[PDB]
RNA sequence: GGUUGCGGCCAUAUCUACCAGAAAGCACCGUUUCCCGUCCGAUCAACUGUAGUUAAGCUGGUAAGAGCCUGACCGAGUAGUGUAGUGGGUGACCAUACGCGAAACUCAGGUGCUGCAAUCU
RNA sequence: GAGAACAGAAAUCUCCAGUAGAACAAAAGGGUAAAAGCCCCCUUGAUUUUGAUUUUCAGUGUGAAUACAAACCAUGAAAGU
């Protein structure tokens, strides 16, 4: 193997003195400091000098009166959180944390067997990560008990491959989008046929979304939306199993199918063009946006997060009725959201042509900024949880971190040699796990812009990559017919 | 008899060695077992098994001898509702999910530090004198105390279900290994053909009416039971130790003196 | 309370073999064998050079990886490493250091010529009918092959051929053992 | 006293000796393997005399052993040829008993023209149950000696099943 | 490429560097990214040359896997 | 037939060494006071020690080829003889030898106030840690028997060498001092010998960085007075201290890249 | 104070012969459908803790039973081995010195202590 | 020692007693007994890539020998060897 160079005689003959350690002299002549938010507050003259990096937090707690925690910063040159005079009035801007540690994931578990062809698609409940659902290259899904790392209820029922899974975002039903163009709802605890397979599309299934919980009549269950290559958009109401009403704008086939946090569906296709749908208006487009040169890929909102769980937090928990289930959720989504006070979820695109672009569709029709510096197509994009970090990923080997508001450049990850198809977030917004077209996994620490960890161990390709919500696990498989369990 | 010479002569082994418990050639490669390149402390997890008993202990040794960081025994699972079976692969199991969750707890996990890093726990399977065989009820407890969170190195062919011709395991076999299944298949399987030795066998059963479905919807709750509750409350311990020990004082045993040895002789003498 | 303290003479370390020397002055009045607050003293005179010495420790480079279990080496992610210098005094070793340089007369024909070295490539020939690839020496070597020869085409001549062979064997032997002699 | 210290039978064991490896040596395993429902092993030999006819590793004997009700079985059905006749000898200071017949078509076994007419051995070990306490791997131990077992014990045993004589002393 | 592993027909060609038909050459293979178990990056492997490439200029080689 | 070519190659004279092996041998003049130190100082070396069982006369200031012959078949480079006598009472000799032929000799001297960790306040320490080391004092940088004995206590009690080493391993520090200064021409003073075990608080006068550490006296706690030596030859202090040998406007760069200067 | 798991020293801890053992545990002990191994479910593996058993296993006590060890001014700071002044030598080299510096018989004593964890009429 | 049909002095079978009086790449004052002894299972090895020693006439980036180090490789549940 390659080696790096031996140090030299001089610098083994410096390395024995004695060196530099740091006392914290006294030491308090005191700077007054500006504290002033990130969004709109600069709350308020105090002038400490060396003192707890921890005890700063208190001061805000008191200030602004709540006592929470705080991450800091300073002068946004180099924008780095007595460090602050070390190295060189001075101002502080700050963050909120909402502390939930989630500790990094490290080893490997076992590697459970299961289909007899590919694995394309994967999924974790969102109440517990004790279940978890995978559709493979043969006709069928399964689901496995992550508790135990053993197999259950493989869901047969198809005839051709499943093309993508879906955990409702009330953890009572499973949605396969097939090749076949049938598309199949399965009961977790059981097992058996929840009816028959709806259909109504010519071309295979390519995307599903449902119907955010904070939305959803109280008595009710939420609804689905379906992507299709023949070009349809498909909604359907999980009771009577009935087509409600279709959506025809595009022309070439839909990549991604969203839902909003106001009721307003995106999608992007391989025409080029992105079409906002609409739900209170029957279905008719109200809005396209024609920025990019060659197709879209993988559309993305700001707070497709929140609208995965639905009143599940990280805590495990359930609801009982939906009175409070709706409140849980509202609150999820205002949590996330609510950065101003307005409805302000941005939505970032993907497309064939090395370049994202950085829509607020709401607001008006044109782009806030384009995204680019990329060298080849950018399969995947995602938002941070919290809404404020974009990341990329692309066939050139490399993914891009972005700032997720105006839309500036941060930072590149490089590491993989091959290509990366898709990443993923943790529930705290500190790491992102990625997968790559050759076989190795790997954890990303975004507070720093590192590599943590590198985790080999498959054998072929890996397709799907999917951390749980409560980050304690992390599940993986691909071309060598096998699923894969990540833990700390 | 004996020659005098002989026993002059020979010379004794280790006591651990006498009374045949301790296995001191593996011993030495895992206390003294890198021991060159670091120097880390290496902790190491034992299992051991009586009749009617499952031991399992987090031991660390030392100059001193030995030190115990955290214990389990399968005579608590009926506090987390497990009554039949004490010692079977299901015991085994969640005997070590709780030593596991139990020391993760009061490592300080969830609900020198310098270079911050969480750090996981390693430790190493002491197997003893166990023979090792693909079944064996020493890898139930393994597999248990991994899916706790603990780190053990190990492999598969020890697990129930390994095909030998063909290097790879088989999951459903080993998923009714976890819940008594091979018990309950045998439960169902004898009790049409024989009720003499299904009132023989499994004669406790029947005094709670535990049947063929209940074992693996009790396994499940005895495991969230675990999870939510490794703490270790230990027993009451009623008749306060003083107690225990002027009744053990009476029927324990006694020497003598010398002058009783010294008039012996002179009655022997006289008799 | 305070990680530092002063003292007059500084302490010389040796980080390679984590110790320290401090040569300050001592009192000869208070380590004597009676006196009774003796070892609240020793205990503290080396406590403050510990401190000393975990303040010196505390300060080296580290080093972190981003393997992962298994890895065949050593350490993990999880670990920081401190980078120890190298020790500095001299201590004897305990054998001497190793040298024998004899050129067994073969090394010096060799070498008034220029005979070079092999390049010590492969262990197999090819067999000619048979079609196989017939270890040189190490598996039914083409040696012992005259050996099972079903005629040999002129006592036996078979085993002639194993004298002859033990015969240049037993010299060779015998001059690495003259060699070594010498 | 006997509480549960009675002096139940281990195991009978059978053997044939052919100083040879050919079809007496086959057809010696055969019998065994028809009769005992097991199969049998062959046992080498140690060292040359070259006097007797033999080789070292010559694969001598044959038997087999056997436990449970299969060995009380045979113990029984082996003894009308023997006609109930057991002497003093024949058993031993640890009370190990056994003997050795001919003219084996007496119990059962028909002729079988191809295997000829096989003389065989016996053998019976006894224990008080407890025998544990040696073959175990952890703990292992050596029995008490109120639980030994000597001629007597098990010559009385011997005058309790199928009541056969003393025998000559 | 990055050496001239061995040549057949002679060991003094192998020295000399010729690219003969059936020569097995060392090649630089970091644009196929391979990755080893242990979560190695392989950067050079064998290949065997497969024409005589006097008769045109092209050096055709099979990757040895 | 390489199972005996191994046990004779490990004993060859090798560019880098392996850590130097003890041999505890117990003299004709033992006693259980003196025996009951012997155990206590193994501990400290274990796992890398040997020890004889029986007693074997040798008196090595009259004749030492028996201790040649000990070292040359036990392949201890170490050597500690237990004695004891009127003129010199719980007398240990501490024998470092130099290609299986003695190097330098040293006698140490017990007091009655010797402690056992069957005496102590127990703590805790794993079996093979590297210890950190004190000297306190100044004569061991200038005086010649206070030389040697800390030249002899590191190469006794320092184990192995490495280039990395983690902080989860340093748990307890042996300590040396001279008994008070003096001058030149008293009697050498006594020196002392302590072995403790760290525990450390947070601070908060240094961050989370630097502890406030304590110590923990554990055991053993010993006394030692100067009995006879016998001091290296020059030429084998030459020929001891050798760096086994494995340029100028060349340099190495980072990346590899030798580069050369011009001027 | 007993018992069990893991240990330090490794016969003050062993070889031999009898006696006692309540409760808890350890064991013998009950069975072969499943994973696993043998000539043989004997040892190894699996199950219930179920029908019994305290007889051996286990611990303890006893014995002028064999072995073992401790200490003392037991020898003694002597025999043994080394220098020295002039302490002497036709030749033979020989006595009491300061510093090194032993054992057997003698005497007296003993025949398991100790670390961590859980628990027990 | 004591015993089992032919069976003896030396043939096979079974129980209580080598602290080793056998066999050990091998010679020891001292070692090897849940082995370093005797069986059974799985397996390459003259592997590949640059610093110290020397020598190449295609003075020749490793071109080869050589010493050491690391990645591998075998085995094991593992500790590790």
């Amino acid at each position: 193997s390659t080696l790096i160079p031996p140090p030299s005689k001089k610098q083994k003959k410096e390395a024995q003195l004695p060196r530099e350690v740091a006392i914290i002299p006294k030491d308090l002549p005191n700077v007054s400091i500006k504290f002033q938010a990130l969004d709109t507050g600069d709350n308020a003259l105090r002038v400490p000098g060396a003192i707890s990096e921890k005890q700063l937090e208190e001061l805000l707690n008191q200030l602004n009166g709540t006592s929470v925690p705080y991450t800091f910063s300073c002068t946004i040159k180099a924008s780095d959180p007595y460090s602050s005079l070390i190295k060189p009035q001075i101002t502080l801007l700050y963050t909120p944390r909402a502390v939930f540690k989630v500790k990094p994931v490290t080893r490997s578990s076992s590697a459970i067997a299961g289909h007899g062809s590919t694995i394309l698609c994967s999924a974790f409940a969102p109440h517990t990560s004790s279940r978890m659902v995978t559709g493979a290259g043969d006709n069928t899904a399964r689901i496995w008990d992550c508790d135990t790392q053993t197999p259950m209820h493989t869901l047969k029922g198809h005839y051709n491959w499943v093309l993508c899974v879906s955990w409702s975002p009330d953890g009572e039903v499973i949605a396969t989008g097939s090749m076949d163009n049938t598309i199949r709802l399965w009961d977790p605890k059981s097992g058996q046929c929840l009816g028959d397979a709806l259909r109504g599309h010519s071309k295979w299934i390519t995307s599903l979304s449902w119907e955010p919980i904070h939305l959803v009549k109280p008595g009710s269950k939420p609804r689905l939306a379906s992507s299709s290559k023949d070009g349809t958009i498909k909604i359907w109401d999980t009771v009577s199993r009935v087509c409600q009403y279709t959506m025809s704008g595009h022309t070439n086939s839909v990549s991604c199918v969203k839902w909003g946090g106001q009721g307003l569906l995106y999608s992007g296709s391989h025409d080029r063009t992105v079409r906002v749908w609409d739900i209170n208006s029957q279905g008719r487009c109200i809005n396209i946006l024609k920025s990019h040169a060659h197709w879209v890929n993988h559309l993305s909102l700001s707070t497709d997060y929140a609208l995965r769980i639905g009143a599940f937090d990280h805590t495990g928990k359930k609801p009982s009725t939906p009175e409070e289930a709706q409140k849980k959720a509202l609150e999820n989504y205002e949590k996330i959201c609510k950065k101003n006070g307005n409805s302000e979820e941005m939505m970032v695109t993907a497309s064939d042509d090395y370049t994202m672009f950085l829509w607020n569709p709401l607001k008006s029709t044109k782009p806030i900024a384009r995204m680019t510096g990329h060298q080849k197509l950018v399969n995947h994009v995602a938002f941070s949880p919290d809404g404020r970090y974009i990341v990329s990923a692309s066939f050139d080997n490399s993914i891009k971190l972005w700032d997720g508001r105006d839309g500036k450049f941060i930072s590149t990850f490089r590491g993989h040699v091959a290509s990366v198809y898709q990443v993923a977030w943790s529930s705290d917004c500190r790491l992102l796990v990625s997968c790559s077209k050759d076989t190795t996994l790997k954890v990303w620490d975004v507070r720093t812009r590192k590599l943590s960890v590198d985790l080999p161990g498959h054998k072929d390709e890996v397709y799907t990559v999917d951390w749980s919500v409560d980050g304690k696990r992390v599940c993986s498989g691909g071309k060598d017919k096998m699923v894969r369990l990540w833990t700390h | 008899a004996k020659s005098s010479a002989y026993s002059s002569r020979f010379q004794t082994p280790f006591r651990r060695r006498r009374e045949g418990k301790t296995d001191y050639y593996q011993r030495k490669r895992l206390v003294t077992q890198h021991k060159a390149k670091y120097n880390t402390p290496k902790y190491r997890l034992v299992v051991r098994f009586t009749n009617k008993d499952i031991i399992c202990q987090i031991i660390s040794s030392t100059i001193t001898g030995d030190v115990v960081l955290a214990a389990a025994y399968s005579h608590e699972l009926p506090r987390y509702g497990i009554t039949h079976g004490l010692t079977n692969w299901a015991a085994a199991y969640a005997t070590g999910l709780l030593i596991a969750r139990r020391t993760l707890q009061k490592l300080g996990l969830d609900e020198e530090a310098v270079e911050d890093g969480p750090r996981p726990f390693k430790v190493f399977l002491d197997i003893g004198l166990q023979r090792t065989t693909t079944g064996a009820r020493v890898f139930g407890a393994l597999k248990g105390a991994s899916d706790g969170g603990l780190y053990v190195p190990h492999s598969e062919n020890r697990f129930p279900g390994w095909d030998f011709e063909t290097e790879e395991i088989d999951p459903e076999l080993l998923r009714s290994y976890i819940f008594g299944g091979h018990v309950s298949q045998y439960m169902e399987e004898l009790a049409d053909d024989d009720e003499e030795r299904f009132s023989e066998l499994f004669k406790g059963y029947l005094a709670d009416d535990i049947d063929a479905d209940s074992l693996e919807d009790i396994y499940t709750s005895a495991h969230e039971a675990i999870r939510a509750d490794p703490a270790f409350k230990p027993t009451e311990k009623k008749f306060t130790k003083e107690q225990y020990a002027a009744e053990s004082k009476k029927y324990r045993q006694t020497k003598l003196s010398k002058e009783e040895r010294a008039a012996r002789v002179a009655a022997k003498i006289a008799a | 309370l305070p990680v530092t303290v002063e003292k007059p003479i500084p302490v010389v370390y040796d980080l390679g073999n984590l110790a320290a020397f401090d040569s300050n002055v001592l009192d000869k009045n208070d380590l004597d064998s009676s006196n009774a607050r003796r070892e609240e003293k020793i205990k503290s005179l080396t406590r403050d050079n510990v401190q000393l010495l975990i303040n010196q420790l505390l300060s080296l480079p580290m080093k972190t990886t981003t393997e992962s279990v298994g890895g065949t080496g050593g350490q993990s992610s999880v670990m920081t490493l401190l980078q120890l210098p190298d020790p500095t005094t001299d201590l004897p070793r305990e054998k001497p250091l190793p040298k024998a340089k004899a050129m067994t007369k073969w090394e010096k024909f060799a070498a008034k010529k220029g005979i070079k070295p092999k390049e010590r490539a492969g262990k197999m020939i090819y067999d000619e009918a048979s079609g196989e690839w017939v270890p040189k020496w190490g598996y039914k070597g083409a040696n012992k092959k005259l050996d099972d020869q079903w005629l040999v085409e002129v006592i036996d001549p078979r085993t002639l051929n194993r004298a002859e062979r033990k015969r240049l064997v037993k010299k060779n032997e015998k001059q690495q053992r003259r060699n070594m002699k010498n | 006293q006997n509480p549960m210290r009675d002096l139940k039978i281990e195991k009978l064991v059978l053997n044939i000796s052919v100083g040879e490896s050919g079809d007496r040596l086959t057809r010696a395993s055969k019998v065994l393997e028809q009769l005992s429902g097991q199969t049998p092993v062959q046992s080498k030999a140690r060292y040359t005399v070259r006097t007797f006819g033999i080789r070292r590793n010559e694969k001598i004997a044959v038997h087999v052993t056997v436990r449970g009700p299969k060995a009380e079985e045979i113990l029984e059905r082996g003894l009308k040829v023997k006609e109930y006749q057991l002497r003093d000898r024949n058993f031993s200071a640890t009370g190990n008993f056994g003997f050795g017949i001919d003219e084996h078509i007496d119990l059962g076994i028909k002729y079988d023209p191809s295997i000829g007419i096989f003389g065989m051995d016996f053998y019976v070990v006894m224990n008080r149950p407890g025998a544990r306490v040696t073959r175990r791997k952890r703990c292992k131990g050596t029995v008490g000696n109120s639980h030994k077992t000597t001629k007597e014990d098990t010559v009385s045993w011997f005058k309790q099943k199928y009541d056969a004589d003393v025998l000559d002393k | 490429i990055l050496a001239v592993k061995k040549n057949p027909q002679s060991p003094m060609y192998t020295q000399l560097g010729v690219l003969t038909k059936g020569t097995i050459i060392e090649v630089n293979v970091s644009e196929l990214g391979m990755v080893t178990a242990g979560g190695k990056v392989v950067w050079g492997k064998y290949a065997q040359v497969t024409n005589e490439p006097d008769r045109d200029g092209c050096v055709n080689a099979v990757l040895l896997v | 037939n390489a199972r005996a070519k191994r046990a004779l190659v490990k004993r060859e004279a090798k560019l880098v060494e392996n850590v130097k092996q003890a041999l505890f041998i117990p003299g004709q003049s033992c006693n259980k006071n003196l025996h009951d130190i012997m155990v206590d100082l193994s501990a400290l070396k274990k796992p890398d020690m040997k020890r004889f069982n029986r007693k074997n006369d040798i008196h090595p200031f009259e004749d030492m080829s028996p201790l040649e012959f000990f070292s040359e078949k036990n392949d201890c480079s170490l050597m500690v003889l237990m004695t004891s006598s009127k003129k010199r009472k719980n007398n240990m000799t501490f024998i470092r030898t130099f290609g299986y032929k003695i190097y330098d000799m040293i006698e140490l001297m017990v007091a009655d106030n010797f402690k056992l960790l069957s005496d102590f306040k127990k703590l805790t320490f794993t079996v093979g840690l590297k210890p950190m080391f004190t000297f306190q004092g100044a004569a061991f940088d200038t005086h010649p028997v206070y030389k040697q004995i800390k030249s002899l206590f590191l190469d006794f009690f320092r184990g192995e060498s490495t280039d990395l080493q983690d902080v989860a391993g340093l748990q307890h520090v042996i300590s040396m001092t001279i008994q008070g200064d003096f001058q030149d021409g008293e009697p050498l003073p006594n020196v002392l010998f302590r072995v403790y075990k760290l525990k450390s608080y947070k601070s908060d006068q240094g961050g989370k960085r630097l502890p406030r550490i304590e110590l923990v006296e554990i055991g053993p706690r010993l006394d030692f007075k100067i009995g006879r030596i016998h001091t290296p030859s020059p030429d084998m202090v030459t020929e001891a201290h050798k760096k086994p040998k494995q340029k100028k406007n060349v340099e190495l760069d980072i990346m590899g890249d030798k580069l050369g200067r011009i001027h």
